[PDB]
């Protein structure tokens, strides 16, 4: 089950 | 920053001249992920070559495995074309059946 | 040991505002899902059998991930443009990787999450799912950021829930592929190299998993140096095939051996030339 990245971009 | 691929040429089973078997050419350790790649019989680009999908290993660096049929003969050549934004030309690498 | 990864990349497009994002699961490094952008429909699809026994709603939650992961690496990407003073055109690369291992005890043994940008180190999580080591500079931009919103518990959270009750799952679902082996078939080759010398070459082919030791002797002792091993290479249909080379006097090849070490021998090979 893939992740799903915290809203916060590089 | 740019990364040279490395390209073995190898056939899937051991070569017997006359029986029809698969040759490989195995693409790593380059990039950036943009490639182009060749098979060629007696200097003649090979029509039917799959494409293995673009992966990356652990060190960040890409890899690809191109891949047709073919029957090894005692005369006919068959070689790989590489060609990546790392090198100033494209690389030609000839199957050696004893590699 | 058992270990789940996704591996993902966005690269982009000169000309294009959405980047090319392609994003590739594992299970024990063997392949079982993927997703590219490029498709015609771009969902993720089943790469090992043993995931047709997942219905439709895992796929269809699993392509939705994968559309919200193309518009993060689409604005990280455009942010990244940004901390290097990078110009319009070019093609730039952001990578990810992310999973977790288990161990013998089939406990969590270690949660990951690392960056790249242009295939260099870019950001990394830390062992202990708090902290952040930045590779450079304009990564430290994106720790401090990273620090001050807690991100780093949110992908805490995913590697120590999610992927490993998954990893789970896929263990027991894809049991009995994941655990076989496939035994090196090998043999031992001869040809001409110099004036009075011969090289020995010892393969063994069509093998699973990619791991084995080929080592070659004379005399009761290894040759480590003054031997040429190629890098272990996929056969394509999942097996995989590697070589060990030595250089060897006319006449003496018959005091030289080669031994195989693979999970599938109990007791490993032994090899000579055979004229």
């Amino acid at each position: 089950s893939s992740l799903e990245n915290f809203r916060a971009y590089v | 920053i740019q990364k040279t691929p490395q390209i073995q040429v190898y056939s899937r089973h051991p070569p017997e001249n006359g029986k029809p078997n698969i040759l490989n050419c195995y693409v790593t350790q380059f990039h950036p992920p943009h490639i182009e790649i060749q098979m060629l019989k007696n200097g003649k680009k090979i029509p039917k070559v799959e494409m293995s999908d673009m992966s990356f290993s652990k060190d960040w660096s890409f890899y690809i495995l191109a891949h047709t049929e073919f029957t090894p003969t005692e005369t006919d050549t068959y070689a790989c074309r590489v060609k990546h934004d790392s090198m100033a030309e494209p690389k030609t690498v000839y199957w050696d059946r004893d590699m | 040991p058992h270990s789940m990864r996704y591996f993902e990349t966005a690269v982009s497009r000169p000309g294009l505002e959405e980047p090319r994002y392609i994003s590739v699961g594992y299970v024990d490094n063997k392949e079982f899902v993927r997703f590219d952008s490029d498709a015609e429909n771009p969902r993720y699809e089943p790469r090992a059998p043993w995931m047709e026994q997942e219905g439709p709603e895992y796929w269809e939650r699993e392509t939705q991930k994968a559309k919200g992961q193309e518009q993060w690496f689409r604005v990280s990407l455009r942010n990244l443009l940004g901390y290097y003073n990078q110009s319009a055109g070019g093609s730039h690369t952001l990578q990810q990787m992310s999973g977790c291992d288990l161990g013998s005890d089939w406990r969590l043994l270690r949660g990951y999450l690392q960056f790249a940008y242009e295939g260099r180190d870019y950001i990394a999580l830390n062992e202990d799912l708090k902290t952040w080591t930045a590779a450079d500079m304009a990564a430290q931009i994106t720790r401090r950021k990273w620090e001050q919103s807690g991100a780093a518990e949110h992908y805490k959270a995913y590697l120590e829930g999610e992927c490993v009750e998954w990893l789970h799952r896929y263990l027991k679902n894809g049991n009995a592929t994941l655990l076989r082996t496939d035994s090196p078939k090998a043999h031992v080759t001869h040809h001409p190299r110099s004036k009075g010398e011969v090289t020995l070459r010892c393969w063994a082919l069509g093998f699973y998993p990619a791991d084995i030791t080929l080592t070659w002797q004379l005399n009761g002792e290894e040759l480590t140096q003054d031997m040429e091993l190629v890098e272990t290479r996929p056969a394509g249909d999942g097996t995989f095939q590697k070589w060990a080379s030595v250089v060897v006097p006319l006449g003496k090849e018959q005091n030289y051996t080669c031994r195989v070490y693979h999970e599938g021998l109990p007791e490993p090979l032994t090899l000579r030339w055979e004229p």
